[PDB]
């Protein structure tokens, strides 16, 4: 099948209930051995006498694509309208999935993941309180610049780096529809790895874990407008949608709450919620 | 028969021999040829002096010394005084030609040293005084070698000839991207580069435009020991190829 | 509806754009087409038509008069004497600059092609003479002597029953195109005129007489990079 | 170069509607999400057995 | 191939690793002579015994087009809302590649260059501080006018030149998508020249260098709006994208920092960065 | 007068998707970037030799 | 093309070049190959590490001096520490392999001297003290050259290394019967002997049995004159070929 050729599906419905009659025999479909590592492929008709039901149900929304391909917020960043002197006049984000709780748990249900991605970004502005907040501020244009691992970081809201002679950038004016890009499978390895039980150094040391593999570069944000008399603050929300997805090695979903965006740390939680008695209604 | 170390090149009433060459570089894969009716623009008939122009002109040879930083020559300007090529270049607004460049340098099994021999197209050189502009007399002495400097400074409107930046703001070790050979005294006694007409326009003025520069830069310094022949020169002989000229009038400079 | 995504460029007004627009008068029955002689379909058709050059360009006095067009010749003038000289910048040099060819050139930034200067003798029918019509390509400087001029592209015009002789100036250039504006890189050389022998006349004939020069573009001429002319301006609207 | 495909409709009382696709960009990454591939193979997870386990038989013998 | 016919490619993958066995022979693939001017076309299998690897890698992004065809900023210009009396009410730019550092180094890696160009321009506005900055300023329209080498320069924010009876102009209102044009190969010569080791005058004098060839004309900028009580400043960023590219004669990339937009001048820098010892880890 | 071409996809585990092009303007300068021509000839730079240099042979003889 | 003086040998991740060889001696006419099903006796599957074992191991090189009598190395024992060959030899009771032996020695047209390079099978050496027995440490220093002596005597259980009797009671001038070459500094800069597995039994223990000894003996002394480079080494690089091992257990010595 070709995950990039969207308009090319496969309709697979759920299994029908075949009619069962009474039995008295040596065959035992519901007596087995869990030790084997095998899951019982029993159907209700092996235990009861069932009728004939035609299941036209399809496992549609549980497809890896339909599950992951809904655009989620991964991070938001903030920056004011200012001069070279103002540190806060621009900002940046090192790209990472592990910053938020919700998409992270979804992706982490799979060890290895290969996908293309749709990035949408909602940049929002607000007037700072000031004697000058009265001010005719013109429409603000914004610049989002991707700096891949190795290129020049912008040190100020106003330096050569923002030229983008080779880095990808998006210039976006306010009031318009949210900015949107598609990204290929950017990794150096044959699949993205949500987990790495290993080290950054051959000597079993340095950085432990997934961090080591997931070097994605960073997004730099600024206003293109010169500052109005009163400051205006903008905050950019970066949205991710995994499209054209393939997934390998399913994992148990995260039980414990996330602590660090850097590492897989947790503090131990109970297996489930407690109940009144082992016999419950 | 035929050792590939031996070569004989004949052009006009000229033959150069060498018994220690290392093949010959045809600039950018292209052998020189005349301007075609499709690519032409000057409507007048070209004069093509063939053997009278297209022959081997030996320019003033320079001495290689242990500490000597390097040399450059500018074409076609170096040939502005070389026989009837020079005259044709003097009486015509436009000229076009390719060239067989042959650099000569012999020493001995006991001598050592290695020079880069390279033909750089459009080698537009920088002013030493970054604030100011350069000028012709510090850009070219016609057939006489302009020297590269080990020293980072020079007289009014002199080029910044500091060798490691090749007179043009780049790494000299990357000059190798241009048509080049090396005379490594262990290996060979000569270099030969056959340069095609490389330019953005079919013909050009022979004086105004220095179409390319011949740079000879010693990457490994000349050396030898205890009483073993001090003087070892480098001689550059060059022959114009497929030379043709358009727009004829009086003797020209201004 | 059909998922459209607006690109950069959207809603701008580009002066040179070529788009379809609604007509404010639908189904208008236009006045039927008639013949009319003299249809121009390309400005080069105008540049190809002979204009007369203001070569007698010496003073404001003669430039606001008919003198401007007539070059004065004389009998008993010594042999190598120069009639006139100027560098060939069509559309830039005052001699050719505001002629039909010159004027067309001035709505463009690049030109190309051969020019033809038609020399006409308007002296006495009983009068005679021979002239060297020269074109020197650039690089050497303007021809100072008839010998210098001789070395370049030239016609020796013998005046006689065919009144006029044409000096055809060849496109000889490094580049496929030159600038209309004067530029050191796109220099086109010098056109000069000389007495090859002299103007001779009989007894009761006038000593001084005149030649005149027409100029136009040959079939290889063309122009590029459309621009506004410096030749017309205003401070306010007209009423 | 248009592609015609089938729309997700639903089980009808005892059908086929189509939609059109034209890829506008030079890069397959730019394409719509692969949402219509309802393919599956639980076998690798539910049954990773070297010896095939027949349901009507005893698991061990 | 036709660089203007975009939708017409050529897929050329990288070279595969052929399996090598052990050898003992008279043929010497890794013994050669640098003096020749030739680069060794050795493959690892000439020195080691290699396995068989199928390289489906393609040299995609290193294509001259993919390398140059990313829209870079070349210059930005500034102008206030004003009257004929105000010099600063309009502005101009003589068109040049050499003004910025980043695109200039990219283009200059090639001696001769022939391309079409996509010009995008981001015009941004800001309110000047004033007692009147309170002001209802209406949407500002802008005019960008190209004046080709020979036409009338606008002497004021308000003169006949802005009529543009023959010059190309773009009128752009704020809030909309950035203005964009395509440009043909505008040169008089068969290719653009990033370098000219020559003179503007036949007598070996006048202007030295590339300046002589690269006469591109200029862009004039103004507001079309009459001035509001308080001034508003606008700054236009001109973006260039070389598309439909062809390149000739590769050069070493610029080592030394650029000094002048007019000439190729530099002051001498070291060949590389220094290290601790010739034996390094 | 539409043109159909191939999209950049990627090496698949042991394919062809298309895109559509219609040129809207009267001037070829207005067209999309020529990004899909992965053609090359290092020869002119890596090997500008008059006499062909055979790798298995000695460079000088 | 192809001068027979030039040679390139590649084995595993290893290539040796030489531009002054004198052919290559294949020991007793036989190129190395694996133990066949007819000749086999150990019934277990052999491990054959191919490129990991069969590659060029450069052993500790010795200095050639005017009066230096000679050197020997013992195989496979010299390789007991050379990478994964050594490991395989350490973890297996039985091992079998042939070898490409490449001795290196360069000097100059002005230097002179000639060494015998020979692979002697079963070179069982005599005790210096005829009354007593010899012992391992005086028989082999693994990868380090054991020297031949000009002196007719040695320390307790040392071999009688007196050069003219080759450490084994025979005329050194007759050693030539074994697979050999000569590095005569006038003629060549290297020697290459491809030795097959020569033994009376299909496989053997890699430690107990020194299957053959590499002897490098200077028949004409090293010489040169007035200030012309004193230091001239002899480097032995050897590559195992068709190596296979039987009988695997723990790390082995005793
Ligand atoms: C303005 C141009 C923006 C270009 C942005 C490039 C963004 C690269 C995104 C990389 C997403 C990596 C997903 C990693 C998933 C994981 O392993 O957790
Ligand atoms: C509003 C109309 C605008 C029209 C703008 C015309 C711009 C011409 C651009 C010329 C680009 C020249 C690139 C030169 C490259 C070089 O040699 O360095
Ligand atoms: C195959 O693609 C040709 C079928 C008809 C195409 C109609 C195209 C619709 C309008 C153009 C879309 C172009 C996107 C670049
Ligand atoms: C060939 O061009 C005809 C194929 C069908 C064309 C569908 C056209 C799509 C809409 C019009 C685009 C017109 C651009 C001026």
């Amino acid at each position: 099948g070709d995950v990039q050729n969207a308009v090319e599906g496969a309709m697979v419905r759920v299994a029908d209930t075949v009619q069962t009659s009474a039995t008295n025999s040596e065959r035992v479909p519901n007596l087995t051995a869990v030790e084997t590592g095998h899951t019982s492929q029993a159907v209700p008709g092996d235990t009861m006498q069932t009728r004939h039901v035609i299941n036209n149900h399809v496992r549609s929304e549980s497809t890896i694509e339909n599950f992951l391909a809904r655009s989620a917020c991964v991070f938001y960043l903030e920056y004011k309208t200012g001069t070279k002197e103002d540190s806060n006049s621009f900002n940046n984000w090192v790209i990472t999935t592990r910053r938020v709780a919700q998409l992270r748990r979804k992706l982490e249900m799979f060890t290895y993941l290969r996908f293309d991605m749709e990035i949408t970004v909602v940049i929002t502005s607000s007037q700072d309180q000031s004697t000058s907040q009265n001010q005719n501020a013109p429409v603000l244009t914004h610049q989002i610049m991707y700096v891949p691992p190795g290129g020049p970081i912008p040190v100020s809201v106003d330096d050569y780096s923002w030229q983008t002679s080779t880095n990808p950038s998006i210039f976006w004016t306010e009031g318009n529809a949210p900015a949107r890009m598609s990204i290929p499978f950017i990794s150096i390895g044959n699949a993205y790895s949500n987990f790495y039980d290993g080290w950054s150094h051959f000597s079993q040391a340095g950085v432990y874990g997934f961090t080591t593999l997931n070097n994605m570069g960073q997004l730099f944000f600024r206003h293109v407008n010169k500052p109005n008399p009163a400051a205006i603050t903008s905050v950019a929300r970066i949205y991710f949608k995994p499209k054209h997805v393939r997934a390998w090695v399913p994992r148990p979903p995260r039980l414990c709450p996330y602590i660090n965006s850097t590492n897989v740390n947790f503090e131990p939680k109970p297996v489930t919620e407690v109940r009144t008695n082992i016999i419950t209604t | 028969g035929y050792s590939d170390r031996v070569r004989s090149i004949t052009l006009g009433n000229s033959t150069i021999t060498t018994q220690e060459c290392a093949n010959v570089v045809v600039g950018y894969g292209e052998w020189p040829e005349y301007l075609s009716d499709n690519e032409a623009t000057a409507e007048d008939q070209p004069t093509q002096p063939d053997v009278a122009t297209c022959r081997f002109y030996t320019l003033d040879s320079v001495q290689w010394e242990n500490g000597s930083p390097g040399w450059w020559w500018k074409f076609p300007d170096a040939l502005r005084d070389m026989g009837l090529f020079g005259q044709n270049m003097y009486y015509h607004y436009l000229g076009r030609a390719g060239y067989t460049i042959h650099v000569q340098c012999n020493a001995s099994k006991f001598h050592q040293g290695c020079i880069l021999v390279v033909c750089v197209p459009e080698a537009e050189m920088g002013s030493a005084q970054t604030s100011g502009v350069v000028n012709y007399e510090h850009i070219s002495k016609g057939e006489i070698a302009s020297r590269f400097t080990t020293t980072t400074t020079a007289e009014d409107h002199g080029v910044q000839a500091a060798v490691w930046n090749a007179g043009m703001g780049v790494g000299v070790g990357n000059l190798t991207i241009f048509p080049h050979q090396w005379i490594n005294l262990r290996t060979n006694n000569s270099a030969t580069i056959v340069m095609p007409y490389v330019n953005s326009v079919p013909m050009d003025n022979m004086y105004r435009h220095h179409n390319f520069t011949l740079m000879i830069i010693p990457f490994v310094p000349l050396d030898f020991s205890a009483g073993a022949s001090t003087y070892v020169p480098i001689t550059v002989t060059v022959a114009p190829m497929c030379a043709e000229y358009n727009g004829l009038r009086l003797a020209g400079h201004q | 509806g059909l998922p459209t995504m607006n690109t950069p460029g959207s809603n701008q007004f580009l002066t040179s754009d070529d788009f379809q627009s609604p007509s404010a008068m639908p189904q208008f029955d236009v006045t039927p087409e008639m013949h009319i002689p003299g249809e121009v379909r390309n400005l080069m058709e105008i540049a190809e038509v002979d204009s007369v050059m203001p070569i007698n360009n010496d003073s404001a006095a003669k430039v606001s008069s008919m003198e401007a067009y007539r070059v004065e010749l004389s009998t008993n003038t010594n042999a190598g004497t120069q009639v006139f000289g100027f560098q060939l910048n069509p559309g830039a040099e005052s001699v050719m600059n505001r002629t039909l060819m010159g004027e067309i050139l001035n709505y463009y930034a690049h030109w190309s092609g051969s020019i033809k200067i038609t020399f006409v003798f308007c002296g006495s029918a009983m009068t005679t003479g021979k002239f060297l019509l020269s074109y020197a390509p650039p690089g050497a400087g303007a021809p100072k002597t008839r010998k210098d001029a001789m070395l370049g592209t030239h016609v020796v015009w013998d005046v006689g029953l065919q009144s006029s002789c044409v000096l055809c100036i060849p496109w000889i250039s490094q580049t496929h195109y030159r600038f209309v504006e004067k530029d050191p890189y796109t220099n086109a050389g010098f056109v000069t005129c000389w007495y090859q022998t002299s103007v001779v006349s009989p007894a009761s004939n006038q000593p001084k007489c005149y030649m005149m020069c027409m100029v136009s573009a040959c079939n290889d001429f063309s122009v590029r990079m459309l621009r506004d002319t410096k030749f017309i301006e205003q401070t306010s609207f007209y009423q | 170069g248009a592609q015609v495909s089938t729309q997700k409709t639903g089980a009808h009382e005892t059908s086929i509607i189509h939609y059109t696709n034209i890829n506008y960009y030079k890069d397959a990454a730019s394409n719509s999400a692969n949402r219509q591939d309802f393919t599956q193979d639980p076998g690798k997870f539910t049954e990773p057995m070297k010896d095939v386990m027949i349901k009507t038989l005893p698991a061990l013998n």
